[PDB]
């Protein structure tokens, strides 16, 4: 068939956040506090599209 | 009765029985071609119940 369409290391890549689990954890809940509706839009967007290239903004 | 009736009677009897026989081929041939390419109501083979589908969202997005 069609050959897959994936996109390039300069289109993945970004500022990773270098943060270890325990850090996360402690800074959970004020995480999903603050930065709630960009998080709620990025999981709309994968449950909505399933494609994961869709969501890379 | 005379004649008349039994003729009548035998032309009666023969208009039902050609019409059986060619209903009796007609059958057959539509057997053959449902059988053969299903699209009428008969030999319709079963497929597996559409709505035991789950449609909700569930944990993993690539769904």
């Amino acid at each position: 068939p069609g050959i897959v369409e994936l996109p390039t290391l300069e289109e993945l890549k970004v500022e990773e956040v270098k943060v270890s689990s325990a850090v996360l954890k402690a800074a959970a809940h004020h995480y999903g506090a603050q930065c709630d509706k960009t998080n709620k839009e990025f999981m709309l967007c994968r449950w909505e599209e399933k494609d994961p290239r869709r969501c890379l903004k | 009765d005379g004649p008349e009736k039994n003729y009548e009677k035998t032309l009666a009897i023969l208009q039902i029985e050609s019409e059986k026989a060619e209903l009796r081929l007609k059958e057959q041939e539509v057997r053959r071609l449902m059988r053969a390419r299903g699209d009428g109501p008969w030999y319709q083979f079963p497929t597996p119940e559409k709505e035991f589908i789950d449609h909700s969202p569930k944990a993993t997005p690539d769904n």
